[PDB]
């Protein structure tokens, strides 16, 4: 949850 | 042909915030217009600013004025030559500024420097030299220094030929006067310095300036020109383009320091039936090959397409290929933007730039080439945001515009995490998305609303074997409720770090709960692990395994079941060491030497932790594991550090356990 790549 | 190509220069006015582009191209064009009478391209001409050169061709190109438009901005450094890189005096080298100076470095453009807006308050020409030579790593060569501060800026001191140049009304006429004495000490210093510089350019000069202890003023244009295309030194010069005081000289230094299409090298392309790379050099007799780099479009004309001409000429009548899609296009009537007119051309010739009259499929980057002999010449994103419609109900039309505008924008970026409900909307800047979710509420109707992205917390227990009764009782709606089951709930299975993601469900039950219910009690718990036990964050999996559990034959039912289980799983906030997690990334800062202690440093300002270190060319690569939360802003916070010379690659790759201080205010949160 927190940048481009979805992940986290 | 008509004029000669090592008579052309193909520049762009490279400036950004406090630059002042806009005066310093109205300028330009008004100082060549009114000079050779003695749009996204404007084709001028320059005789000399005391007319002491031959007539030269120089080709102002439109540069971006926002870094975001990352595209834009590289393709225009292929359509120069040179560069006219613009700072102020004042603010000098800023974030915005040093980021077209790296990819500048990354195609290796010739500049010289402009540094305007010396008239303004705290303007220094010499600060921003010190600035562009310990920021910007290349090596700036005033060939001028700076009269009067502020409010006392009358002129320039042209360090070749000694004399302070001073100006005429309108600027145009200036005045060769003398050094006053409070700077003739200075001019000497800086003079010294740039024969040095320009003695270091062949071993021919170095020997001349050895000789004497100094070289010819055409021995300096020649060592000053030589490292400018070798692109070693950039010439500062300084001035006041509103208040006229400067612009000749400058486009003097276009002339002198600026290379023609000619002196860099040959654009590197693709073979269009990739694999291979072919090259066209700056030649008439080379197979044609351009690119289209503004599609503009006049009322009453038509659509305009500047193309900048690489290799071969191209003329009004002649058949090509756009290679990018494959489609034939036959090249109808071309002009070529001046100062005011708009000059009507017949044939266009290698490294020059001419508007495209009303054409069919031509896209911004397209090649248009030799049929016969064909070639092709045409990141990561800085800053995500969290989206979502005003109402509710707009969601599948909101996806569809977004899922559409990434396909329009490549610069553009669209990922959805499911488990925390967020699609998250990434690109260059704060500015490029405020522009995309505009064109969403706009040309896409749906009306969205942004948010900072919201760290994707998890769950787990760490008290294995834990043996939990489920007991629902309700007498409602004139029915009765009963659900009982207990269940045995061990911990997710881990690696090393990694922890098996899911529900691992088992029966134990010797006959006291029903067939029929049990998988009732797996969705109770699924519901619940969703649900979340300690600050309502989805558990990351679970190891649960009912094994007893009464019920009464007419008040028991599947969702009462459901109840029971989800009530036993909720008691894990208690009775099972619920620990909550958080998102580790797996970091990589490539950084240069100096500022490799700085990063570091930043890394443990972000609870991160180092897991190796090479040594590269200019400085470190570091390895890191580090929390997503503390990653907020790191581009940015990394291109402030590094000055814009850093880079960083990151990666999920694990789920720890979170702090106190953030745990205890997400508890607080429910």
């Amino acid at each position: 949850x927190c940048w481009w790549g979805x992940s986290g | 042909r008509t004029t000669p190509i090592n008579r052309y220069r193909n520049i762009g006015i490279c400036a950004h915030v406090d630059a002042g582009k806009t005066t310093t191209t109205e300028r330009v064009l008004f100082y060549t217009g009114v000079n050779h009478k003695l749009s996204a391209a404007v084709t001028t001409f320059w005789k000399g600013s005391r007319g002491q050169y031959d007539n030269y061709r120089v080709n102002v190109i439109d540069t971006p004025g926002h870094v975001d438009f990352t595209i834009e901005v590289e393709r225009s450094l292929r359509v120069l030559d040179g560069a006219v890189v613009v700072f102020c005096g004042t603010s000098g080298v800023e974030p915005q500024s040093e980021t077209v100076w790296r990819q500048a470095n990354k195609y290796g453009v010739p500049r010289i420097v402009y540094v305007n807006k010396m008239d303004r308050q705290g303007a220094n020409f010499l600060r921003v030299v010190e600035q562009i030579k310990k920021r910007l790593g290349h090596t700036p060569v005033p060939v001028q220094l700076a009269i009067g501060a502020e409010e006392n800026f009358v002129g320039q001191v042209d360090l070749i030929k000694m004399k302070a140049i001073y100006w005429n009304d309108k600027g145009m006429t200036y005045r060769e006067e003398e050094i006053p004495a409070e700077l003739k000490d200075l001019a000497e210093e800086w003079r010294s310095s740039m024969v040095e510089a320009a003695a270091e350019a062949n071993e021919e000069l170095m020997n001349k300036y050895l000789e004497e202890g100094e070289l010819s003023e055409a021995e300096i244009k020649e060592g000053l020109r030589l490292r400018t295309l070798a692109c070693e030194i950039v010439p500062a010069v300084c001035g006041s383009s509103f208040k006229n005081k400067g612009v000749p000289l400058v486009l003097d230094a276009v002339i002198d320091y600026l290379p023609a299409p000619t002196e860099i090298p040959a654009i590197k392309g693709v073979s269009p039936d990739e694999t291979v790379e072919d090259e066209r050099h700056a030649d008439d007799n080379e197979p044609f090959s351009s690119l289209a780099f503004k599609i503009a479009t006049d009322p009453f004309v038509g659509t305009l397409t500047f193309a900048r001409v690489y290799s071969g000429v191209l003329s009004s009548g002649d058949s090509v290929l756009n290679s990018v899609k494959g489609k034939k296009e036959r090249v109808g009537r071309m002009v070529q933007m001046h100062a005011n007119q708009r000059e009507e051309i017949k044939e266009v010739r290698a490294g020059d730039i001419a508007a495209l009259i009303g054409m069919k499929d031509v896209t911004t980057g397209d090649t248009l080439c030799s049929i016969e002999k064909p070639i092709i010449l045409e990141p990561e994103p800085v800053i995500s945001v969290a989206v979502e419609p005003k109402t509710k109900a707009d969601q599948e039309k909101m996806g569809i515009a977004l899922g559409k505008l990434a396909q329009e924008d490549p610069s553009f970026r669209v990922k959805t995490d499911e488990e925390s409900g967020q699609t998250i909307i990434s690109g260059m800047g704060e500015l490029h998305l405020d522009i995309i979710v505009d064109r969403m509420k706009r040309e896409f109707g749906v009306e969205a609303n942004i948010g900072k992205p919201q760290v994707a917390y998890r769950e787990t227990i760490t008290k294995d074997n834990v043996e939990i009764e489920g007991k629902f009782v309700r007498q409602s709606g004139g029915r009765g409720q009963f659900g009982h089951c207990w269940i045995r709930f061990s911990a997710a299975d881990v690696d090393k770090g990694n922890i098996t993601e899911g529900l691992v469900f088992e029966n134990e039950v010797g006959g006291v709960v029903p067939k029929e219910y049990i998988p009732a009690i797996q969705k109770g718990i699924e519901e619940q692990m969703k649900n979340g036990v300690v600050a309502g964050y989805p558990l990351i999996g679970l190891k649960a395994t009912v094994f007893d559990g009464s019920y009464h034959d007419v008040d028991s039912n599947e969702m009462a079941f459901k109840i029971a289980a989800s009530m036993a799983t909720k008691q894990l906030a208690q009775k099972g060491g619920g620990k909550v997690l958080e998102p580790i990334m797996k970091v990589e800062v490539v950084t240069p030497e100096d500022y490799m202690g700085d990063v570091m440093g930043d890394l443990n300002r972000r609870r991160g932790l180092i897991q190796g270190m090479e040594d590269t060319v200019s400085g470190k690569v570091i390895r890191a594991e580090v929390p997503l939360g503390e990653m907020f802003g790191y581009a940015t916070d990394v291109r402030s550090m590094s000055q814009g010379r850093a880079s960083y690659s990151m990666e999920f790759s694990k789920y720890a356990e979170a702090p106190s201080n953030i745990v205890e205010a997400l508890v607080k949160k429910q």
